[PDB]
């Protein structure tokens, strides 16, 4: 949604009026993982079904004897259900931030 | 060149960057308001000049056709706009309708139009010479 303008000619021998139209940092898939994990620190995720603190160390100790297999599952497939809401995200998010209209499908 | 109206230089591309003037520009701007007057009113006496070469043709329209004396406004404007107005040269309707009225006020000796209770109801022909006025832009 960006005019997109990537005129070439310029003054004879100009080598000016160069042609960027992408704009936005686009950021590849070997840093965002650092985001990644940022977030599911900052609990904005959580795994699927997590049990997230057993009832008594007695069965959080029979739960952390159990060799997961999440654990083999690769870093970038572990279904990570949501803790706030599209919705909600809409009501927060002030509407000066660029991508505001994005909250709202 | 003959007036071949095009502009192949003008849209090449931010070269308006030479003149690094101070506020200087205010300056100019200061005169801009000024010339929106007579610009504005040029752009109206435009009119005066456009409708102008219409008419011109208009006093050989309803003339060299139509020869029914009551004729009225609506009816006639209607047939001046898809008359030869299909043509390369296009108008409007209430274009027409000012085109009608010039005609009238430049002369009133046959054609008298007067108003009922809506649209204005024109004249009888009688078939003056024209161009004698015509002169008259």
């Amino acid at each position: 949604r960006i005019p997109t303008v990537a005129p070439t000619t310029n003054v004879g021998t100009g080598q000016s009026t160069f042609s960027i139209d992408n704009t936005i940092k686009l950021w590849l898939k070997k840093d965002v993982k650092n985001v990644w994990e940022n977030l599911v620190q900052l609990d904005f995720f959580t795994e699927k079904s997590a049990v997230g603190l057993r009832d008594n160390a007695t069965a959080a100790f029979y739960a952390s004897n159990y060799q997961f297999q999440g654990t083999m599952i690769p870093f970038d497939l572990r279904s990570y259900q949501m803790q706030i809401i599209l919705q909600e995200l809409r009501r927060i998010i002030p509407k000066s931030n660029m991508y505001y209209s994005w909250t709202q499908l | 060149n003959s007036r071949y109206l095009a502009n192949s230089k003008e849209n090449f591309m931010y070269k308006e960057k030479m003149p690094d003037s101070q506020a200087n520009l205010m300056d100019r701007l200061r005169e801009r308001e000024r010339r929106s007057a007579a610009l504005l009113s040029q752009r109206q006496k435009r009119y005066q000049q456009f409708l102008a070469m219409k008419m011109t043709q208009v006093f050989d329209i309803l003339f060299s056709l139509t020869r029914g004396q009551p004729y009225t406004e609506t009816y006639l404007s209607s047939l001046i706009v898809d008359s030869l107005q299909d043509s390369n040269n296009p108008i409007g309707t209430k274009e027409a309708s000012e085109i009608l009225a010039g005609l009238q006020g430049i002369l009133p000796m046959d054609i008298s139009v007067h108003q009922v209770d809506g649209g204005l109801k024109v004249y009888r022909w009688n078939s003056l010479d024209k161009n004698r006025f015509s002169k008259l832009l």
